């Protein structure tokens, strides 16, 4: 497995962010995905998650309303859109995988993290 | 001992395909499922085999995506919808299940359908 | 929302020390926990899935028990090699919540 | 008695059974979003099940007259399958706790 | 998984044959979980052996054939005219359950 972000930048004050991450050595098309974040210095964070089906998105209560995410399944990469942008924005963002546990052939899904990927950071200015 | 399969259904090339297939004549709640692909001038491909007492299917090479299947368990049913259509997609699905009364029964498959006849057009 | 908390905040053991991790959790979240260690400057790892079963490729060493409101991470040996952070994971109901993490010195 | 799959494979309520009954609400307090592991289903036997009889034996079910050795696939199909509920279904679909 | 390619390919005699065909197998499976689907033109296949050690409850007889893991013999006795049709072998046990590639028959 290899997971591997992209889309960092040197400042992005209220500007549009596309941050794409990319599923390789794994089904793309049966797993969901995350999105944590990492503030630089401070504890960890999750600000949006992708379901299996695309169906089902949900993020922070700061982060719903402003920020957007998909999928895309022909290219097996993942799509971050980063809108309405502070100064307080600036954190390390990741992409990464749910486990999904088979009991009695039935698929557990939102339970852990298992794979993660390099990661990038992304920090605002003034 | 006797099986029926729903009409014949025209369809748009890419949205969805869903077969309806009934049963009666022997117990439904502890049985098998499974689901057919033959063609005209073809071979037979065995398509996945659903459990519907127990939420269990596996898929070949070709199924893992775009195919799911739905219990349906009143009226003795059961259901699979396939998403994105492509051109070769003219087959007749056909349906089975075996005569099972009791806890333990025949293994062979003897009930069957009569399929469906979905050409993929305009 | 559901607030957890870690404890303790910053110890120091090394060898063969046998140390302690707490996680509280305002409501009862039953066995649905994840025990992670993030090293400094990597990735967190998963260490302990379903807060009490232990994810393959861990060494046997750390351990997990709890339910509800308590758990607990344990770990009798501290090789020079677990010098990082360790997360609880509470994922009841969105959203998800983290806590501060905890710290381990060497003596 | 009644039929379906409680008091047939399920635990079997005895003929002219005595004793009371209590069935409540269980939406919260161990019971979270999604499949949770435990709180499976208890079908496929060849029997009726007696009164107040506990089966704890678990076993691939038999589909065929012949079985098999520890291979799934064909027949031999489980005789177990997790419930699939949720906190945010309906009113016939909400966990319920009996004792 | 799938290099079956039966030995037979189109009979033509008139009636009383003697001939017999194979299903080929890449690996050895395991007995009582074969199967030889009869197709029939316009109209829905049905079973006439299953796992090549016995027979249905009601089926035409004057044929039974069985073999080994690697190559599956069947004979037929002078079977009915009407009986001219397709023959699809089946495995069983290791999913997929694929079936056989086919065998044409001609009077």
């Amino acid at each position: 497995v290899q997971l591997v972000e992209s889309g960092g930048g040197v400042v992005q004050p209220g500007r549009s962010l596309r941050l794409s991450c990319a599923a390789s050595g794994f089904t793309f098309s049966s797993y969901a995905f995350h999105w944590v974040r990492q503030a630089p210095g401070k504890g960890l964070e999750w600000v949006a998650v992708i379901s299996y089906d695309g169906s089902n998105q949900y993020y922070a209560d700061s982060v719903k309303g402003r920020f957007t995410i998909s999928r895309d399944n022909s290219k097996n990469t993942l799509y971050l859109q980063m809108n309405s942008l502070r100064a307080d924005d600036t954190a390390v963002y990741y992409c990464a995988r749910d486990l999904a546990i088979a009991v009695a052939g039935t698929w557990h899904y939102y339970n852990g993290m298992d794979v993660w990927g390099q990661g990038t950071t992304v920090t605002v200015s003034s | 001992m006797q099986l029926v399969q729903s009409g014949p259904e025209v369809k748009k090339p890419g949205t969805s395909v869903k077969v309806s297939c009934k049963a009666s004549g022997f117990t439904f709640t502890s049985s098998a499922v499974q689901w057919v692909r033959q063609a005209r001038g073809q071979r037979l491909e065995w398509i996945g085999w659903i459990v519907v007492g127990s939420g269990n299917t596996n898929y070949a090479q070709k199924f893992q995506e775009r195919v799911t299947i739905t219990r349906d368990m009143s009226t003795s049913t059961a259901y699979m919808e396939l998403s994105s259509l492509r051109s070769e997609d003219t087959a007749v699905y056909y349906c089975a299940a075996p005569y099972c009364s009791g806890g333990s029964c025949f293994d062979g498959f003897d009930i069957w359908g009569q399929g469906t006849m979905v050409t993929v057009s305009s | 929302d559901i607030q957890m908390t870690q404890s303790p905040s910053s110890v120091s053991a090394s060898v063969g020390d046998r140390v302690i991790i707490t996680c509280r959790a305002s409501q009862g979240i039953s066995s649905w926990l994840a025990w992670y260690q993030q090293k400094p400057g990597k990735a967190p790892k998963v260490l302990i899935y379903d807060a009490s079963s232990l994810q393959s490729g861990v060494p046997s060493r750390f351990s997990g028990s709890g339910y509800g409101t308590d758990f607990t991470l344990t770990i009798s040996s501290l090789q020079p090699e677990d010098s990082a952070t360790y997360y609880c994971q509470q994922a009841k109901s969105f959203p998800i919540t983290f806590g501060q993490g905890t710290r381990l010195e060497i003596k | 008695g009644q039929t379906g799959k409680i008091a047939d494979y399920n635990y079997k309520l005895p003929d002219d059974f005595t004793g009371c009954v209590i069935a409540w609400n269980s939406n919260n307090l161990d019971s979270k979003v999604g499949g949770n592991y435990n709180y499976l289903y208890r079908l496929f036997r060849k029997s009726n099940l007696k009164p107040f009889e506990r089966d704890i034996s678990t076993e691939i079910y038999q589909a065929g007259s012949t079985p098999c050795n520890g291979v799934e696939g064909f027949n031999c199909y489980f005789p177990l399958q997790s419930y699939g509920f949720q906190p945010t279904n309906g009113v016939g679909y909400q966990p319920y706790r009996v004792v | 998984e799938i290099v079956l390619t039966q030995s037979p390919g189109t009979l033509s005699l008139s009636p009383g044959e003697r001939a017999t065909l194979s299903c080929r197998a890449s690996q050895s499976v395991s007995s009582s979980y074969l199967a030889w689907y009869q197709q029939k033109p316009g109209q829905a296949p049905r079973l006439l052996i299953y796992g090549a050690s016995s027979r249905a409850t009601g089926f035409p007889d004057r044929f039974s054939g069985s073999g080994s893991g690697t190559d599956f013999t069947l004979t037929i006795s002078r079977l009915e005219p009407e009986d001219f049709a397709v023959y699809y072998c089946q495995q069983y046990g290791n999913s997929p359950w694929t079936f056989g590639q086919g065998t044409k028959v001609e009077i």
